């Protein structure tokens, strides 16, 4: 029941999306294993003519002949049969990223949130490609390493039935050699690539902290710190690559016994100190190549087993993140078929709201609060109240076991693909996820006419610093929006809200990390658009909040106070609080 | 071929080691083609003798050297798989070493590159690249020319015309074949990069902004354009197989050559012999057993590219200029310091010892950089910082770490024990010192079950915004200098925690220097000469008291917001 076996067996069953690829490959490694054996019957051939019967080369052009074709078409199915090889793990990768992506999107952004994008990409992209070797080069080779080494004695039993039985004698020794050490060491390796994995994770964790290193003088103290864990790694690797190497070292001493002793038995048979092996017919020249030629080729499959020990190595780390990863349940949001009558603005109702996370671990607790049409409420609180849980429960991205009601219709019957149609959110961060400036702005609907995009332009002040940038509109923002300031591009991000007309509208700190002048732009394009419609607003900016006819003080994930701005901030509660810790910014 | 110089001159160290790991890995090669070599004649000598050739026919040297060429194949092949990977594991550790030998006295500036995330994955990533160029370039390609040049010329003594056409061959398929292949398929190659990463931005951005695809109903048009880049993806690695198969066709069919040639060339006369006899098998299974060093060959080139793109982007961070020097002389740390400094970015104030400035700039707009110029991350053109009555560039660099404390905006949790990211400012404090210091600035719940033990940062217990900022104090408190810069305290903190970590400031800061820089007016009474600026000029300074009387700038931002 060891890890070792379990990711095995993992990356075996993904095996059956290309099996007829492995079929293909599998049947060709047969034809490899007589194709084999005809190289060393002719070689063998050619080679008693020239040897005890002294015929000369030009007499021998029909050996020749049906050699070079042998060794052709040898080459020919080696090209056939890595190309196979190839389709085999393509489309075993193809099918586990889609089923990475599938897991991925259902989850949504609230559990792709958990982890940095940047170990999202290393899962979907390093890790499934770092299982192609084992589906291309490891498994094809694994079933050529029963169907040649089979195959050999097979051809050599007819002819000489000893030396036939000194490779055969072999065939149960070498994995007998396997159960003593084999699975000890191979899955004490397998605890070694983690630490080699760890420690990759330890330098890159002190090239991470070199700023407090420089500030603390620890800088050759973190040198001893780097050779002392280098040099605990590889003594205890050392310690298991000591038996870990007894397998290619058993398998090499095998393989020169057996070399040896075809050469020593059929040497000492042509001397006539042996009279055995042979049925009753006197021991030929060629039958001692044939079966001297096919005893290095007996023991290839499994020494080119070893050469792809890292192809297993290195998919057996990826199956244990991906076999996690597509196990660990999570708690999607329950999903329905109802759908909105009207596009009026929503009410929002709530009775003992119980949002949770997809790991089920609860983020706002009891929650009763209640936005009529039309209205724009605000909530405010420490970081690490719940109220960005709030906003992500609303959009349908976090279940919930409580009641949440939309113009009185449940969020659960509510249908994600049409309840986000009367849905905008501005949110945190712009993550502007087009190419170009243009198609950020008209993500929501791509087919707007070229006056309506002017009118989202303008609202957002979007257009006052178009010129600024060297193409305009049409200006690529590439990776995370970086040709444009944070400043800048929230604005996009509201001109992206802001282009047709929604039901419900969500800003979570759409303000927050701005600089001064694009702060003052954002807010004045989302005060008059937050009218428009069922506005609801998390914010610290407590100053401003006057004009708003809804304020919930929330903690801990609970609304602990509500009321407009003129009777909550005279009336010393926790909003007071959190008014007064405002307004010492400057 | 150049860039690798630099990391081929690390190999002095242990380059005993690793050239063992080489001269094993040509003894194992040429005991398995000289125990097919000698088994090949012994069957052709023994088989012309006959029964009637029995007699005088010495057949004990080939069995001391059968018996020799098995157990230097079996012991070799163990030993060189023993050696060289623990001589990859020593030229890595070096490799790290050296590395960030080399990245540390340039971190602040040297350092700013696009991506910082990024920038050091890759720099891990390209230490671990290096690390393969002695298994997987210079073991294989060494080892093989070797073997090629031992076979040739051990050879040649029977035959000059049929050693050089077999080490002719095998010298051409090394020589010439591994470039035209690597040149063959350098288009696929790098049509194969761009998609990668194509990939990645599209998959990055399809991940982070996947609530606002959803919303905005984007999300799966977003998706089959990323399957599109895929499908372009994996049509670039099918090109990179179709030209890996062909690779190993042709190398199965220059060893089909050798061996066609041996069998014909040498059958026409080994030597002057009219007819060899057993001399032909000694060449035909010399060239059957003499392409197993060629194999790793053509991929050892091509892994050669990956090498040397890895060692010019280290060697284009290594290979940088630190803008700091700090003279090497040993001097006394002080237990007082005055911190003084004369017009640079400028600005100029006194910071006499023993008192406690706070400079108040507007909302990151400032983004003083006066801090990290205070410890020394780049030079100060403007003017002259004097620390204590003596230029600050004339401190020595293991003075300077020990007078200056400062606590960062950026707290790095280095993924280790809680003790040791708190050695991490004294390492000669002891256990019960350490936890005194922990339990001091609110930071109880860490000793609740093996604190000290517990592992923090990457592995597990993550610290919280107010708890990780509880924990910069505590180094800076362990680590006692007479100076401590204050980057920024309580910026993101809850009211409560604020209140609770400016007093601790006040009552364990008390005989020590600091100097806080923070857009929060909380607090600043207890600091006597404030000081308030805006895009790095004065405005004024001055007590909290006389700051408020003199009615000014400061005296605005305690009216209203
Ligand atoms: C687990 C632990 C480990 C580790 C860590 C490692 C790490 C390593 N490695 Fe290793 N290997 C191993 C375990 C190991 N390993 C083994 C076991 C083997 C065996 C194989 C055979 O069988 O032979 C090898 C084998 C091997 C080889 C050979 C292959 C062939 O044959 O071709 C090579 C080249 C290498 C490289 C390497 C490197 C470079 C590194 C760095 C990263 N490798
Ligand atoms: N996907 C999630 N899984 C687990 N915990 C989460 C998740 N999203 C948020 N939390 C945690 O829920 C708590 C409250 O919700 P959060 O959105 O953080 O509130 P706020 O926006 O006020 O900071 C915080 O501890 C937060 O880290
Ligand atoms: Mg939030």
């Amino acid at each position: 029941k060891s890890r070792q076996k379990e990711l095995t067996r993992w990356l075996k069953q993904q095996s059956v999306i290309s099996q007829r690829w492995l079929n293909i490959s599998r049947l060709l490694g047969f034809v490899s294993g007589i194709l084999i054996i005809a190289q060393a019957w002719f070689m063998a051939r050619i080679l008693q003519h020239m040897i005890m019967e002294n015929i000369p080369r030009e007499a021998l052009l029909l050996p020749f002949t049906l050699l070079v074709l042998t060794f052709v078409l040898r080459a020919w199915v080696v090209w056939l049969r890595e190309r196979v090889g190839y389709h085999a793990g393509q489309h075993i990768r193809f099918a586990i990223r889609r089923q990475v992506l599938d897991r991925l999107q259902q989850a949504g952004p609230a559990w792709i949130q958990g982890k940095p994008a940047g170990s999202w990409a290393t899962l979907v992209l390093e890790q499934i490609d770092d299982m192609h070797d084992y589906y291309a080069r490891y498994l094809p080779q694994m079933a050529l390493a029963v169907s040649v080494p089979l195959l050999i004695v097979v051809a050599i039993f007819p002819s000489n039935w000893a030396a036939a039985l000194i490779l055969l004698g072999t065939a149960p020794l070498i994995p007998l050699f396997m159960a003593l050490v084999g699975m000890g060491a191979a899955d004490a390796n397998r605890r070694n690539f983690l630490a080699l994995a760890r420690l990759s994770g330890h330098f890159l964790d002190r090239l991470r902290g070199m700023e407090t290193l420089r500030i603390f003088g620890r800088g050759e103290a973190e040198i001893e710190s780097i050779r002392s864990a280098s040099e605990d790694f590889r003594q205890r690797t050392m310690e298991v690559l000591r038996l870990a190497f007894l397998s290619s070292g058993i398998l090499e001493f095998f393989t020169s016994l057996s070399i040896a002793l075809v050469a020593v038995y059929f040497g000492f048979s042509y001397l006539g100190e042996l009279d055995f092996g042979h049925y009753d017919t006197g021991v030929t020249l060629a039958a001692g190549f044939l079966a001297l030629i096919l005893a290095p080729e007996f023991f290839q499959p499994l020494r080119d087993l070893g050469t792809f020990y890292h192809a297993k190595a290195q998919a057996v780390g990826a199956a244990d993140s991906l076999k996690t990863f597509m196990e660990t349940p999570l708690a999607h949001p329950q999903r329905g078929e109802a759908e909105l009558a009207s596009t009026d603005p929503v009410t929002i109702e709530a009775e003992e709201l119980f949002i949770t996370s997809p790991e089920g671990k609860t983020l706002a607790g009891p929650l009763n609060f209640t936005l009529p049409a039309g209205q724009r409420a605000v909530l405010v609180g420490r970081s690490g109240s719940g109220k960005s849980s709030l906003l992500n429960a609303l959009s349908g991205f976090l279940s919930y076991q409580g009641s949440l009601r939309i113009n009185g219709i449940e969020l659960r019957d509510l249908s994600p693909e049409s309840w986000r149609k009367h849905l905008s959110w501005v949110g945190q961060n712009p993550q502007l996820p087009a190419a170009t400036l243009r198609d950020n702005v008209l993500l929501a609907r791509p087919d707007a006419s070229e006056q309506e995009l002017q009118a989202a332009l303008d609202n957002a002040w979007v257009s006052e610093f178009l010129p600024l940038l060297p193409q305009g509109v049409d200006t690529p923002v590439g990776d995370q929006a970086a040709r444009l300031s944070v400043g800048q591009a929230q604005r996009v991000a509201v001109a992206r809200a802001l282009l047709n007309p929604c039901s419900l509208l969500l800003l979570d700190e759409p303000a927050a990390s701005l600089d001064a002048h694009s702060e003052q732009r954002v807010m004045e394009a989302l005060n008059a658009a937050s009218l428009r419609q069922t506005t609801l607003m998390v914010t610290h900016q407590l100053e401003d909040l006057a004009d708003w006819d809804v304020i919930w003080v929330m903690q801990d994930g609970r609304i602990i106070e509500q009321g407009r701005y003129a009777e909550l901030s005279v009336a010393g509660g926790p909003f007071a609080t959190l008014l007064a810790h405002r307004q010492e910014e400057i | 071929m150049r860039a690798l110089l630099p990391y081929l001159a690390l190999y002095k160290r242990h380059k005993w080691m690793l050239s063992l790991g080489i001269v094993l890995a040509i003894v194992t090669l040429l005991a398995s083609i000289g125990l097919l070599t000698l088994s090949g004649w012994f069957l052709s000598a023994s088989a012309v003798a006959g029964v009637a050739g029995l007699y005088s026919f010495n057949y004990m040297l080939p069995a001391a050297g059968v018996r020799g060429a098995a157990i230097t194949r079996t012991a070799g092949r163990y030993f060189e798989r023993l050696v060289s990977h623990d001589a990859t594991f020593r030229v890595l550790q070096h490799l790290r070493i050296y590395t960030f030998s080399k990245l540390l006295p340039l971190s602040p500036a040297g350092l700013a590159r696009y991506r910082q995330g990024e920038l050091l994955n890759r720099v891990v990533a390209d230490v671990d690249t290096l690390d393969h160029l002695y298994l997987r370039v210079i073991s294989p390609l060494v080892g093989a020319f070797v073997v090629i040049m031992v076979v040739t010329i051990g050879l040649s003594f029977l035959d000059f015309t049929l050693a050089f056409t077999l080490g002719g061959i095998m010298l051409l398929t090394l020589f010439l074949m591994p470039p035209l292949f690597y040149r063959a398929g350098k288009s696929t190659g790098q049509n194969l990069t761009h998609l990668r990463g194509q990939y990645r931005q599209q998959l990055t951005a399809w991940l982070q902004g996947q609530a606002e695809l959803t919303i905005f109903g984007a999300s799966d048009r977003y998706r089959t354009q990323l399957e599109n880049t895929e499908i372009q993806w994996l049509e670039a690695q099918r090109r990179q197989s179709e030209l890996t198969a062909l690779s190993q066709a042709i190398m199965l069919l220059i060893g089909a050559l050798a061996v066609i040639l041996m069998l014909w060339m040498a059958s026409g006369g080994v030597g002057g012999n009219a007819q060899p006899g057993a001399l032909i098998a000694l060449f035909v299974f010399c060239a059957l057993a003499a392409f197993e060093a060629l194999a790793p060959v053509t991929g050892a080139f091509q892994h050669l590219g990956q090498v040397i793109a890895s060692a010019v982007r280290i060697s284009d961070l290594t290979d940088q200029k630190p803008e700091v020097t700090f003279p090497d002389t040993q001097t006394r740390v002080a237990d007082r310091v005055s911190l003084t400094l004369r017009d640079v970015q400028g600005i100029s104030l006194q910071v006499n010892a023993g008192e406690h400035i706070a400079i108040l700039g507007r909302t990151g707009c400032g983004k003083s950089t006066l801090l990290q110029q205070l410890t020394r991350a780049w030079d100060p053109q403007q003017g002259e910082i004097l620390l204590n009555d003596s230029p600050i560039a004339s401190l020595n660099e293991a003075a300077l770490r020990q007078t200056i404390s400062v606590v960062p905006q950026r707290v790095h949790l280095f993924s280790a024990t809680l003790r040791d990211n708190l050695l991490l400012a004294s390492p000669g404090s002891s256990d019960e010192a350490l936890s005194e210091i922990l339990r001091r600035v609110g930071l109880e719940k860490l000793l609740e079950d093996a604190g000290l033990n517990s592992w923090l940062g990457e592995g597990g217990r993550q610290l919280s915004g107010g708890e990780l900022r509880r924990l910069a104090i505590a180094r800076a408190l362990l680590h006692d200098a007479p100076l401590v810069l204050l980057d920024e305290p309580t910026e993101g903190l809850d009211a409560t925690t604020e209140s609770q970590i400016l007093e601790l400031l006040a009552e364990m800061m008390r005989e020590k220097t600091v100097l806080m820089v923070t857009h929060r007016l909380r607090g600043l009474s207890r600091f006597q000469q404030i000081i308030v600026m805006d895009n790095g000029q004065i405005i004024e300074q001055g007590t909290h008291a006389e700051l408020l009387a003199r009615q000014g700038r400061y005296y605005q931002f305690k009216q209203g917001l």
